[PDB]
RNA sequence: GGCUCUCGCUUCUGGCGCCAAGCGCCCGGCCGCGCGCCGGCCGGGCGCGACCCGCUCCGGGGACAGUGCCAGGUGGGGAG
RNA sequence: GGAAUGGGUUCGCCCCGAGAGAGGGGCCCGUGCCUUGGAAAGCGUCGCGGUUCCGGCGGCGUCCGGUGAGCUCUCGCUGGCCCUUGAAAAUCCGGGGGAGAGGGUGUAAAUCUCGCGCCGGGCCGUACCCAUAUCCGCAGCAGGUCUCCAAGGUGAACAGC
RNA sequence: UUGCCCUCGGCCGAUCGAAAGGGAGUCGGGUUCAGAUCCCCGAAUCCGGAGCGGAGAUGGGCGCCGCGAGGCGUCCAGUG
């Protein structure tokens, strides 16, 4: 080993060697738009969120949602290019034989809050899935209650963008199942049973489940330190 | 992913250069101030005569737009001569007068004869 | 315009290799070349900041 | 080690102090190598060093102040 | 090197064991003098030409000292005054540091704030008055309008004469 | 040279604001009816850009040949 090599430790004490390049992410002066979206997320935790808005925090767990998308993938709306293929093919093929074959339009998902709202009111929707991040939330804040009243199972899922990918769009407030094929009837039934217990059967307590009203970590820590002081006094009284 | 500064700065973003689908002007503008516009007419005054005979320098009235580089370049291949120095003034009537001193080998009196000044 | 003298005091910067010059109100008795200490753990001396 | 409080490195001096030492990991190339273990050389990145987590930059106020709109008083400062 | 028997020193001060005096030296300024410029040019004087509207040609000279509380400018030194402390910036430079860079003994290499050489410096102003007649005051109006240079005598004196 | 990436960069405030403030570097002689530190003659200089010198830098060690001088090999230096 070379005897010229030696350790040269740096003392990072106050008044000592210059401080290192530490991660200052906690103390960065963020832009106003970054501060605005972060403080908004905190105000939702800090303020008392009424149950109608708060109920959208209860979303499906990971494995159910993955199972739900697996079935909903089988009933995705045809893309305009795919529909054009279907048409030319149908028009040319049915031209050779008999053109008049309406037959049956296969089942497919129904997207959009307006389309779903009418389906629920007519009791034509077997299962309604609503995104939890719709903004403005007025667009769907009535939907869980409406599905409960008409007795159709509804589940809140994480991500309007996730629903939008089903319908080949950027976002989607909600989707609905109306019909499924013969082989998917069992798969749909298992999901409806699980969802109905979580949301429809529980809707009495959902109506009163207020959210937010949680103070921030520093304030809660001061509160816990005062509680320890009050406990010391209780222990002295016991002694 | 470490931020070592307490200040957030605007990220550097790509700025593309212009690739227009049509030029805003159909054709480039013709150079109005050409060699003939730069030189208007030689001055043929007694004072300008002394400059030609003694100082080997020609006196011209030139466009006010023109500078010494343009005046030198204009005189150079209008009259096919070489120029050593150009001294310009703007006379009180608003014209620009250029004293164009030719190279020592060229003779101002000879050039004045070919121009027609004398 | 001010009846009180001011003191040019030079401190090292903690985070950057750079000297920071601070303009202080001169406490009577301080002199040039004197070290002055500022902090919670500074000592109780004329010119110190606590 | 059990339970608590405090502390984190700088105070004779008109000096210096940044752009990492050191340890650890991995990737290599090149040249030997005796076909076998690999070595030497030349480097590149990284973690530790510099602890982890967290929801408001830190601190002081604070449902007051303040502002908006009425209401009463004062108002030769000003208007007629 | 080491000072009291204190000494050095100014018009005044002021300085010294934190180093006086004394001896040796270093630095800055250098507007003065000599030199290259440089006498060829300028000027004085005596001549001779001419293209007589020539930067004409010649001769000789342009020398040696003194003085100063002089005056003006400039540069220093050293003080006094202030409850007054008397710009900023462009711009240029030195240092600390040492990441690098350079070639392996040569026909060396990086490199160079040394000497010389090469090329370029565009645009606008520039005449004249600046005042008992070129400005303002209706005018060539006894008014008004910011500055620099400043001889001899008398005398305290940019006083008056 | 070009695009990308890494690294570092407070531009702690656009811009304007003096023909008396700050601000590189031109002087002598001659010349016009009227110009002049601007023209002419002569002697310089500053700033900006890209050849020849000179510096860096040619030192020392040990063997060999040679009367010697000098050369040859080989190793070590060399930002005055
Ligand atoms: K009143
Ligand atoms: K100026
Ligand atoms: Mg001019
Ligand atoms: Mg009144
Ligand atoms: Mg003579
Ligand atoms: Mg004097
Ligand atoms: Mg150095
Ligand atoms: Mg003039
Ligand atoms: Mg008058
Ligand atoms: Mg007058
Ligand atoms: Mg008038
Ligand atoms: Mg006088
Ligand atoms: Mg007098
Ligand atoms: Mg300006
Ligand atoms: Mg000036
Ligand atoms: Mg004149």
């Amino acid at each position: 080993v070379n005897p010229l090599f030696e350790k040269r430790p740096k003392n990072f004490g106050i008044g000592q060697d210059i401080q290192p390049k530490r991660d200052l992410t906690r103390f960065v002066k963020w832009p106003r738009y970054i501060r605005l979206q972060r403080q908004r997320a905190i105000l939702y935790k800090r303020l008392k969120v009424p149950p109608a808005i708060n109920q959208f925090t209860q979303a499906l767990d990971r494995q159910t949602a993955t199972q739900l998308l697996k079935l909903a993938h089988k009933y995705r709306p045809e893309t305009k290019q795919e529909k054009k293929q279907r048409l030319l093919a149908r028009a040319e093929k049915k031209a050779a034989g008999k053109g008049d074959v309406p037959t049956k339009r296969p089942p497919v998902l129904r997207a959009g809050v307006n389309t779903v709202t009418t389906l629920v009111e007519n009791k034509k929707a077997q299962l309604v899935v609503i995104a939890h991040d719709v903004d403005p939330i007025e667009l769907v804040v009535f939907l869980p209650a409406l599905c409960r009243k008409m007795g159709v199972p509804y589940c809140i899922i994480k991500g309007k963008a996730r629903l939008g990918r089903l319908v080949h769009r950027k976002t989607c407030t909600t989707v609905a199942f109306t019909q499924v094929n013969s082989e998917d009837k069992g798969a749909l039934a298992k999901l409806v049973e699980a969802i109905r217990t979580n949301y429809n059967d529980r809707y009495d307590e959902i109506r009163r489940h207020w959210g937010g009203n949680v103070l921030g970590p520093k304030s809660v820590a001061r509160i816990a330190k005062l509680e320890k002081a009050k406990a010391k006094e209780l222990a002295t009284k016991l002694g | 992913k470490i931020r070592t500064s307490p200040t957030f700065r605007r990220p550097k973003t790509l700025r593309l250069r212009r690739q227009p689908k049509y030029p805003r002007k159909s054709a480039p503008r013709r150079n109005k101030l050409d060699h003939y516009a730069i030189i208007k007419f030689p001055l043929t005054t007694e004072s300008a005569m002394k400059k030609i005979e003694d100082n080997n320098t020609l006196v011209f009235i030139v466009d006010v737009k023109a500078n010494k580089h343009q005046i030198k370049q204009a005189v150079k291949k209008l009259y096919d001569i070489d120029v050593a120095k150009v001294n310009t003034l703007i006379r009180p009537d608003g014209e620009k007068k250029a004293y164009v001193r030719l190279a020592p080998d060229y003779d101002a009196l000879d050039v004045a004869n070919k121009i027609g000044i004398i | 315009g001010r009846g009180a003298p001011l003191a040019k005091v030079v401190f090292r910067d903690p985070y950057r290799f750079k000297k920071r010059t601070e303009l202080f109100i001169a406490a009577e008795g301080i002199h040039t070349g004197q070290f002055v200490y500022c902090g919670k753990k500074a000592q109780l001396n004329i010119g110190n900041v606590l």
